[PDB]
């Protein structure tokens, strides 16, 4: 009985493969060949942030594009005034094993998580003056790889139990758990319209969810190893992943397949962080060989390199206004590039 | 006529320490400048860097004062600076020399304390303690070189091509030159050398009898430090003592008076080779210099 | 049982096999159009003058 | 002071050759004694005068010569 | 909740000395930089002293420098203003005013109750209208100017609007000329350009009756105040 | 020139001072990654040592020991094992009463790229009742290729040698020990290994080693 429908499942997989093959009448490489190259982009470290003491693992920008978030092994979640290199807050963590952080789009709340299996949400704009913890979201059975705010009252967390979930911060319950990943989810990014998101697990597959229906809409499986980072294209109709095989791949939602692969023969180290630019022409990827690369997302050429970190870069993200990109590394240093 | 007849005088091979002075200058000033650069407030977040920052500062000051030595020893001891320079500059040279020696001794004591007391350390071990120890070394060097501040002055009469910077030990009988020389010997080559030898011997005895801390690199670096120190400081100290004690009616003081410049250059060789050991035993010093 | 998970997987495959897929030419054209439209407002692709640069 | 004893002795001299080689017979040659400077009779009128003048000089110096000590010591 | 209570008021002969205590409870008193302002029985607010977080920086007004001193005890959560050589010009009510300074913060957010202490190159701001009659349901505008432009080089203009209801402590309304304080109704709105500033209230309520004070925070001053009468 | 909001800079400096004080306070603590098989005596060894991820902390001879039982994560080890880099030691413990799962885990954790230069404190826990097992079930049952005397001492030595044979880097040490559940001495063994590691690190920082 199991094989009777396993054959049907294999037939369905072959059918979707044939459909995607038929839909690929061309490729991005031979369509964007007439576009002039973006050239060589040289970025200089405008500001460096030297507050942390051990292994910054995560980072998130504010919506105002001036305030950062920084989560390190030191057990501190210090948010920076990036313009003046000031520390406007210093949140001590209950557990120093932090793997992710997020800044709410309104700027009121900052989240955190890690090996403690709990997404603890910290209220910044408190009447008491200090930064208390508002809610401790529990229910996951794996390390929290990533977490992002839909708004002040909804957060979606990607955990290490091969599931992602959508939480109600006011009540603290799992409003809608997402399942379908065979391996543990390691990354997560939300669409600009916020109606849907994607997640990349260690099964070398990135799936398209939707926060309202709760089902899985499409699956992209072009990689070969564990996926460590995902980011949408700015228009929300494509996204770029990053895995341990040192290749970043750009999948497009409409054609449901893979458009381009950003791989070079001189790099054999996996990507830890990926983010686009404001226009979407660039593609900033943070590699394990201590340095970041910027990729011409429409031509796959290495536009430039962002070196200056003495250890593996673990986080990377451009601001909403696209003015600068921040890279955090295991050297406990943050740098702002322009 | 000028006088009866002039003579140009020998300039023996012991005066040929110009070569050593120039070699020390060129190998030390850039290397010590960059060692100070890397071992500075950029790296002044750990206790282990304060010692080397102070030592490299003393080394850099000695090397920067070296050009006066190079232009004076060639100039046949004729002094062409103001008397206020004659009172302050040689005293600063001596201050930097003894600061280097005592800072090396305190670094050795620090490593010995780290090896014998790892749990007592890491409880009281911060930037404050290292800075206090470095300040103690500098104060001890200043106390040593006070008798240079108080007595050194120039004089020139019935000489026209020369004025010479020298030392006034007048007063009562109370042999002052010998007392100062004995003080300098005891606090610059007996007590520091004894502390170095004792601390490093105990350090090696503790580390090698563990099979986990045992390593030949420790043996190599401590042996190099102590051997360089002894070889390059012994002639200087022994010639200082000999010139202090031998009567001016020189039975054999002529050779030592000739070899003074050679001995001081040999003393500066150790100052030159301290950063060589520091960067050849470092944890990636070249990478830090590239990054910083 | 061991058949419920297989039934769920085949149901998911059937559900996601019916998504309408457009040719990659159209998707590439849309990506190019968006990039060309927003190139003028990208402070990374086009370096902003230091007067408007907040990190200078 | 002893600084002026050279002139008190030189008042006995009455010839320009001794005058020259006494006001320059006395000197600060740290590397010599009288016999070393006079390796020749630099004519007869200087050996005489310079001998006395240099003896005076080396006797006056030695009480407190204030010799040069090379920097670094 | 947040609550600052002051104690130390009373009758003093001139030239004596007295200390005012500000017992603060309900907030992280250590990180806040508490101020101290005073208001004469028939006049407006007048800043007196200021002690930061950790007592690392302290400032005084010209008319009070030397005579007074400000002290904070974080473990006991009290603020002290030791006053010496009191004169008849110090007859006022002293308010203990909260303030926390960081990017996006709202200084002067909370104000103490006040203690009536009675005894037997400076930026000056002017509010032209001493008092303007108003009616409920209407829209009224209150404007004050400054001698020196308050717009700093970082784009922030440092103007704070305070409202003092009859017999109540002043409340922060607008901080930095445009940002509403937490809890203030959205009726109030701020505007201005460098030197001339204006505050507009749409659909005035009967509870908004009171005196409005505008203060500059560009450097180490209030305004006369425009009393609104229904 | 900063505005009157230089109090923001003052607050930033206060935050930096607090961060530095907290960092120097935390550096004085010793971090241990406790590891092993399921029901291998980890709970027993922590309970005898005076007290998701669970951290056990105790003080012994002026050292603050922190033991992290990372056994509570039933996920991919490689995705979070880089978190526990820069720990002083790995207190790996096995159950002698068992087994090849322990050998596989030891091989995985000894040659891991992050833990190449990290010392391992190996505990052959529960060696009191291993005599009972070896008196009726010989080590040939657990190790088919084992040939030789079936005495308690020789069997324990063979198991210890098998565990130490999974070590390749000569710059790391494996301090093997036996617990027998009596304990009252495992704290001393951990303290001695940590002292060796601390002295080696101090020598490394000074350029001697």
């Amino acid at each position: 009985e199991l094989d009777q429908l396993r054959q049907e499942a294999e037939q369905l997989k072959n059918q979707i493969r044939d459909a995607r093959k038929a839909c690929a009448d061309a490729t991005l490489s031979q369509i964007t060949n007439n576009i002039d190259p973006v050239g060589r982009i040289q970025m200089r470290t405008r500001r460096t942030l030297r507050g942390h003491l051990a292994k910054i693992y995560a980072m998130h920008w504010g919506t105002d594009s001036r305030l950062l978030v920084s989560a390190s092994q030191d057990g501190k979640l210090i948010i920076w005034d990036s313009y003046t290199t000031n520390k406007v807050h210093a949140i001590p963590l209950r557990s120093s094993w932090v793997m992710t952080c997020a800044y709410a789009p309104s700027g009121n709340y900052v989240a955190c998580g890690g090996l403690d299996n709990i997404c603890s949400i910290y209220n910044l704009k408190t009447r008491e003056g200090n930064v208390r913890v508002s809610r401790e979201l529990a229910g996951h059975t794996g390390y929290l790889s990533c977490c992002r705010f839909l708004d002040d009252n909804q957060i979606v967390t990607s955990s290490g139990d091969t599931t992602c979930a959508l939480w109600d911060i006011e009540t603290g319950q799992q409003t809608t758990t997402f399942t379908g990943h065979t391996g543990d989810v390691m990354s997560l990014s939300l669409a600009p319209d916020t109606r849907l998101f994607v997640s990349g697990a260690c099964d070398a597959s990135a799936k398209l969810w939707d926060v309202r229906e709760g089902m899985c809409r499409q699956t992209f499986t072009g990689h070969e190893s564990d996926i460590n980072a995902i980011c949408f294209f700015p228009n929300g109709n494509a996204f770029a992943t990053g895995s341990d095989d040192a290749t970043c791949r750009l999948f497009d939602l409409r054609a449901d397949q893979e458009l381009m692969t950003y791989s070079h023969d001189n790099i054999i180290c996996g990507i830890t962080s990926v983010s686009f630019s404001k226009s979407g022409r660039l593609l900033l990827a943070g590699y394990d060989d201590f340095n970041c690369n910027v990729w011409d997302a429409l031509k796959a050429d290495r536009a430039g390199v962002l070196a200056g970190h003495d250890n593996r870069v673990s986080c990377l993200g451009v601001t909403d206004d696209g003015m600068a990109v921040a890279t955090g590394s295991w050297d406990s240093f943050l740098k702002i590039w322009n | 006529p000028a006088d009866g007849i002039h003579l140009p005088k020998r300039q023996p091979g012991d005066v040929a320490a110009l070569i050593i002075y120039s070699v020390v200058f060129l190998v030390g000033v850039p290397g010590n400048a960059l060692v100070v650069w890397v071992t500075a407030f950029e790296a002044r977040r750990a206790v282990n860097a304060i010692w080397f920052l102070n030592l490299a500062v003393a080394d850099l000051l000695s090397c920067l004062a070296l050009p006066v030595l190079f232009t004076t020893v060639l100039n046949h001891n004729y002094w062409y600076f103001d008397a206020t320079a004659c009172i302050v500059l040689p005293s600063l040279i001596l201050l930097n020399m003894y600061a280097s020696i005592l800072l090396l001794a305190t670094i050795s004591a620090d490593r010995f304390l780290l090896v014998f007391k790892p749990i007592w350390c890491q409880k009281v071990r911060g930037t404050g303690l290292a800075w206090m120890a470095c300040g103690v070394a500098w104060v001890l060097a200043l106390l040593l070189t006070i008798p240079s501040f108080v007595y050194r002055e120039a004089y020139k009469d019935f000489y026209s091509e020369h004025t010479v910077c020298g030392i006034n030990y007048g007063g009562g009988s109370f042999p002052k030159e010998k007392a100062v020389a004995i003080l300098r010997l005891m606090v610059g080559f007996v007590l520091p050398l004894l502390t170095l030898n004792i601390c490093y011997t105990f350090l090696l005895l503790r580390t090698w009898s563990r099979k986990a801390t045992r390593s030949t690199k420790t043996l190599k670096v401590v042996m190099a430090v102590v051997i360089c120190f002894f070889i390059f400081w012994l002639p200087y100290q022994v010639t200082g003592v000999m010139i202090a004690w031998l009567p001016p009616s020189s039975p054999t003081l002529k050779r030592v008076e000739k070899l003074n410049s050679l001995c001081v250059s040999l003393a500066y060789i150790n100052c030159c080779v301290n950063p060589i050991i520091y960067v050849m035993a470092g944890q990636g010093f070249h990478g830090r210099l590239l990054r910083s | 049982a061991s058949i419920a998970q297989a039934r769920k997987l085949v149901e998911q495959l059937k559900m996601e096999a019916n998504i309408d897929r457009i040719k990659v030419s159209k998707a590439a054209a849309d990506l190019m159009a968006y990039c060309e439209a927003h190139a003028k407002e990208d402070p990374l692709l086009t370096p902003v003058p230091a007067s408007e640069n907040p990190f200078r | 002071l002893l600084r002026q004893k050279i002139e008190e002795q030189a008042a006995k001299y009455k010839h320009s050759v001794p005058k020259k080689c006494c006001y320059d017979g006395a000197r600060v040659n740290f590397y010599e004694t009288c016999e070393e400077r006079v390796a020749r009779v630099t004519g007869p009128l200087c050996i005489r005068a310079f001998n006395e003048c240099c003896t005076i000089a080396n006797k006056i110096r030695k009480e407190s010569p204030h010799k040069p000590v090379q920097l670094g010591r | 909740d947040v609550q600052l209570v002051e104690s130390g008021g009373g009758l003093v002969q001139p030239g004596g000395s007295r200390k005012l205590s500000c017992s603060a409870s309900g907030f992280a008193f250590s990180s806040f930089g508490m101020h101290w302002v005073r208001q004469a029985p028939e006049k407006g607010l007048e800043w007196v002293a200021y002690i930061s977080s950790g007592s690392g920086t302290i400032y005084y007004a010209d008319t009070v420098k030397g005579r007074f001193t400000i002290s904070r005890d974080d473990p006991k959560n009290t603020l002290f203003l030791q006053m010496t050589s009191l004169r008849s010009e110090d007859t006022a009510m002293y308010y203990c005013v909260r303030s926390i300074y960081y990017y996006g913060s709202s200084p002067f957010d909370f104000w103490g109750q006040g203690t009536t202490l009675t005894v037997s190159s400076d930026i000056v701001m002017t509010q032209a209208t001493s008092s303007v009659p108003v009616t409920p349901g209407e829209s009224v505008s209150i404007s004050c100017r400054s001698s020196k432009s308050l717009l700093h080089s970082n784009g922030n203009t440092y103007l704070y609007w305070f409202l003092q209801r009859p017999g109540q402590s002043p409340q922060l309304l607008i901080y930095r000329m445009s940002n509403l304080a937490s809890g203030v109704p959205d009726r109030f709105s701020g505007s201005g350009s460098g030197t001339a500033f204006t505050l507009t209230i749409s659909r005035l309520e009967a509870e908004d009756v009171g005196v409005y004070y505008c203060m500059q925070h560009l450097e180490y001053t209030f305004g006369a105040g425009t009393k609104l009468e229904l | 020139l900063s505005a009157e909001e230089r109090a923001a800079l003052e607050r930033s400096k206060a935050i930096e001072k607090n961060l530095k004080e907290d960092g120097i306070s935390a550096a004085k603590d010793v971090k241990l990654l406790l590891l092993g098989a399921d029901n291998s005596g980890k709970s027993t060894i922590v309970k005898q040592m005076k007290i998701g991820i669970v951290e056990t902390h105790f003080t012994f001879k002026n050292l603050h020991f922190r033991l992290f039982d990372v056994g509570g994560q039933r996920s991919e080890r490689k995705k979070w094992i880089h978190c526990f880099e820069d720990v002083t030691a790995i207190i790996f413990c096995v159950d002698l009463s068992d087994m090849h799962e322990s050998l596989m885990l030891f091989d995985s954790i000894c040659n891991n790229k992050f833990f190449i230069d990290t010392s391992i404190i190996l505990f052959l826990n529960k060696k009191d009742l291993f005599g009972e097992k070896i008196k009726k079930s010989p080590l040939t049952i657990c190790f088919p290729e084992y040939t030789g005397p079936n005495t308690y001492e020789d069997a324990a030595a063979y198991i210890q040698a098998q565990f130490e044979s999974k070590n390749r880097s000569p710059n790391k040490e494996i301090y093997c020990h036996m617990t027998c559940a009596t304990d009252t001495n495992n704290a001393q063994v951990i303290f001695d290994a940590v002292t060796d590691i601390i002295i080696a690190n101090n020598l490394r920082g000074c350029g001697l080693y």
